[PDB]
């Protein structure tokens, strides 16, 4: 069973930095298009990111664009979200999700992670 | 590949008549897997390659005042037998139900042929066989014919490359 | 300079069991290994000990049935791999391919008989001896023979000694050597309770120590 | 007691010839002959996986394909090429089905009483072949199924001349 | 002394593959490195799925154009190294000289489309099951099948899994066996802003985990 | 996973045998057949560098003169002869050509469609030549270049009959 852990999550201060880990267990994680999910308090799911697993790619969303950096590590099975430059509207949880699919909706993903809790003090 | 979990599960069913007309040699026989109703052939039809063991239980329904003998077995690439093998149907996995001593039995065999993978609409490896050793015997105080079952259940369903609907 | 060498005369020669290998002709294949198959069996006779067969009785079935006339002698059959009542077993049909044995041979005995009948019986082997088998029930104590009642067990196993003259056995018995070639296992019915028609089961087996000795190719091709 | 005389990896490491050549010839371990030593311990088994040596009797030249390759490329010498020496030729093939393990007994078909075509071990082609020898080695057996020893019609026991030094 | 041998019989012969070298004839040859040049490769499947190659769509063309019809179904295409489609590939020219092979194979589509032209499709491989491929592009979501807009990237890798009866598939598809072989790919539009010539570019390359097998000369000669 | 049959240097170990053979040869690699394993695999690169082994069916002595000796030098005996036997001859030739590596394509010319004449391994000449095979050891390759499988005119796919094990 394809199973994402998250870890990394906490309270940090505005502007600073903060690093995301998801542990992935599975025959499929070589095959599989891996992204993060932000979901704002009384908000919906939003892709934040996504990295691809051939060439290495890269695709974040315009409210994060120049900002963050998602790496993967395809030999330790681990996928993480390296965060800078942090603002308030960033205080949400955070999901690893993963699929053959690359798409901005959150429906498609068929596999999603229990989350990380982020809490940006400003 | 990913295991079913929900396709494992019991199915009672019915073999054959035991009467006293009956000598020995008489064959009864049910290939595996048989047109089970439930998630299994759901299974069977939207998904092509499969792997899974079986485990049987089969049940004489009778009384001690009857007198006779039967050979259950789980013969692998079943073939038809002519007499003469017929006393050599012990190489199998087999167990004996004699309603003088046992009344159930209890086989369980794992996945075995040339692929790893099987289409079961083509392909059964497995049965189930049924046998008289001696004829039933009975009398005025015995029961006049007895009943025989069948429970059967999957064991480690595998199942690979998940195909469409048919609506 | 080189060696010198002296091509022997006679040998070269190509023999059906010679122990040489071959030169390979196409390198470098890895096959799929084909570990943990359950079933793999790599001695015959360990298959031919652990599942016992069947014995053909007369007209053809595996049960002799309980007689109600004044012949206590249930009935009668050789020992020996090439016997008419072992015709159907695979412990015959391992041995035809073989030249000799040597060791002993068990004999299983199974009551399917009705729980309300009880009996008693017992079972003699005569080695190759007198010139005649003791048809008494009491001359066959005199042998090595035993005793069960289905009042304890409805299965009951009896092995049967082996007794000649040399080391091993032939398995082939010849045209000639008449009269009793070695042995014979006859069954007495002590006594019955109600059982005319109650079956019992004779099936055979290797022993323990069991061996076969000479492979040969003996059948008509 | 010593039972190295019995031994399956021991039995079947020789010669046995095979009856039916053609010109043409795809190896297939089925075409023994089924009363044989070889043959008949064989048909005992449901699976089984061996290598091969081969002698062969031919004029000119000896190709060998692999298992899967076209037929249309039995006429190329690119393909193992033996050029043929006075008595016969010797070689030794490896295994190459794309099946874990072979069969000798098959329930049902594979296409969308008899084995699938993919149940070989390549082919040979000469302009003639006049004999041809096979050889098992390294073989495994699993799965074992009856075994018939010759009939008897009327006598007690079968009856067969043994070797006796009488002059 | 001098040793015995014997002359084997069918030994010595000469074949065409043997591993055994020959006598020289003309010794001290020193010849000039070739070391540091560029552009060495030891093995065919590392320049099969390092650089991928087009395939041939219909009429004889790489890209598939949108289509402006009821039919939400691009086209489809089959899975097989000796398939149509795959005819022009570097790909189908190794596997043309092997007999049988296992592995991934990997799908690049890349979006030559104008860029304010925007879409939504998806792609849905099918193994060899039902007999009919899901032209319904609902019925497709069934299958194991992903999505893929044109708004994060113009390129999108797809990987086709291996799903099969036995270890190893053939390369060279039989004359029988007829229904579809293995598998098929269908691509789906799901929709379409302003694209009715825009293009999309189609390329096929080994996966990480490919492997051929068995070498042989199939061609006419 | 093994990729040890696709290996440049293994595949390319193998005899192939050179169509056009003449009293007097110069053995170059690319009178190979192009559509040939070997031949098509080697088109496939821009420069090679090979030693080699070749086998010879011919009648009387056998001259060898490298690469760059006079057309004359082949009617003296000083230069490599080989006396024959039965069979065949076996050799094994060196690598004398004065470039580093060789070339299957080239731009232009060199004299102050066509190779130059310096791209050969020497020459051999007999009172007659039947038969020439090579055999390329410890081959590399350099540069890839573009390799292409058979066409199909209306097909889905090529379609080539395998071999099969049926009687």
């Amino acid at each position: 069973q394809v199973q994402l852990q998250q870890s990394g999550g906490g309270l940090v201060q505005a502007g600073g930095s903060l690093r995301l880990s998801c542990a992935a267990s599975g025959r499929a994680f070589g095959y599989y298009y891996m992204g993060w999910f932000r979901q704002a308090p009384g908000k919906e799911r939003e892709f934040v990111a996504a990295i691809s697993w051939y060439d290495g790619s890269t695709s974040y969303a315009d409210s994060v664009k120049g900002r963050f950096t998602i790496s993967r590590d395809n030999a330790k099975n681990t996928v993480d979200l390296q965060m800078n430059s942090l603002k308030s509207e960033d205080t949400a949880v955070y999901y690893c999700a993963g699929d053959r699919s690359l798409t901005v909706v959150a429906s498609s993903w068929r596999y999603w992670g229990q989350g990380t809790q982020v809490t940006v003090s400003s | 590949e990913t295991r079913v979990t929900q396709a494992e599960r019991f199915f009672k069913k019915h073999l054959f008549n035991w009467t006293t007309d009956k000598p020995f040699g008489h064959l009864e026989k049910l290939k595996l897997p048989t047109d089970h109703k439930g998630v299994y052939g759901h299974l069977v039809d939207s998904f092509a390659y499969m792997r899974n063991g079986w485990d049987v239980e089969v049940s004489a329904v009778g009384n001690q005042f009857n007198g006779g003998c039967l050979l259950v077995a789980m013969v692998p690439e079943w073939k038809k037998f002519t007499p003469r093998e017929k006393y050599q149907l012990t190489l199998f996995p087999h167990q004996f139900i004699s309603p003088r001593t046992n009344m159930t039995a209890h086989i369980t065999v794992p996945y075995l042929g040339v692929n790893r993978y099987d289409q079961y609409k083509k392909h059964k490896p497995w049965t189930l066989v049924v046998m008289v050793v001696s004829p039933l015997t009975t009398s005025s105080i015995g029961a006049t014919e007895i009943k025989v079952y069948a429970n059967i259940a999957p064991t480690h369903v595998h199942v690979a490359g998940e195909l469409p609907s048919k609506e | 300079g080189i060696v010198p060498v002296a091509c022997s005369d006679g040998y070269g020669g190509l023999v059906t069991t010679d122990p040489k290998t071959a030169d390979p002709v196409y390198g470098k294949v890895y096959n799929p290994p084909r570990t943990n198959y359950p079933g793999r069996f790599t001695n015959l006779l360990d298959v031919a000990e652990a599942c016992p067969t069947f014995l053909c009785f007369d007209d053809g079935k595996p049960y002799v049935v309980t007689r109600e006339d004044e012949q206590r002698l249930l009935a009668k059959f050789d020992v020996s791999l090439a016997a008419k009542h072992m015709s159907n077993t695979y412990l015959s049909g391992i041995a035809q391919y073989y030249a000799q044995y040597s060791g002993t041979i068990n004999l299983h005995f199974m009551f399917t008989g009705s729980t309300d009948s009880k009996a008693r019986y017992m079972v003699a082997y005569v080695p190759p001896g007198v010139e005649t088998p003791p048809d008494t029930p009491e001359r066959a104590a005199h042998c090595i023979h035993a005793e069960w009642d289905t009042g304890l067990n409805s299965k009951f196993t009896f092995s049967i000694p082996y007794v000649s003259a040399a080391d091993y056995a032939y398995t082939a018995s010849d045209v000639a050597e008449t009269t009793n070639v070695q042995g014979w296992v006859c069954i007495y019915q002590i006594t019955h309770g109600k059982a005319q028609n109650d079956t019992l089961v004779v099936s055979v087996s290797a022993g323990k120590d069991f061996e076969l000795r000479l492979p040969i190719d003996p059948r008509t091709q | 007691q010593r039972r190295h005389h019995t031994d399956v990896g021991f039995i079947m490491d020789r010669f046995v010839k095979i009856n039916n050549t053609n010109p043409t010839h795809v190896i297939d371990l089925m075409q023994t002959h089924q009363h044989g030593l070889v043959g008949a311990l064989l048909r005992a088994a449901t699976y089984y996986f061996s290598d091969l040596e081969i002698v062969v009797r031919h004029e000119g030249n000896l190709t060998w394909v692999p298992n899967g390759a076209p037929e249309a490329a039995l006429s190329n010498a690119g393909n193992p090429t033996a050029y043929n020496k006075a008595p016969f030729t010797r070689l030794a093939l490896p295994y190459t089905a794309p099946h874990r393990v072979l069969a000798t007994v098959y329930n049902g078909t594979s296409k969308y009483t008899q084995l699938p075509a993919s149940f070989n071990f390549g082919a040979i082609r000469a302009t003639d072949i006049s004999e041809l020898l096979v050889r098992m080695k390294r073989a495994e057996l699993y799965c074992p199924r009856p075994l018939l020893a010759v009939e008897v019609t009327a006598q007690d026991r079968h009856k067969q001349k043994i070797i006796a030094p009488a002059k």
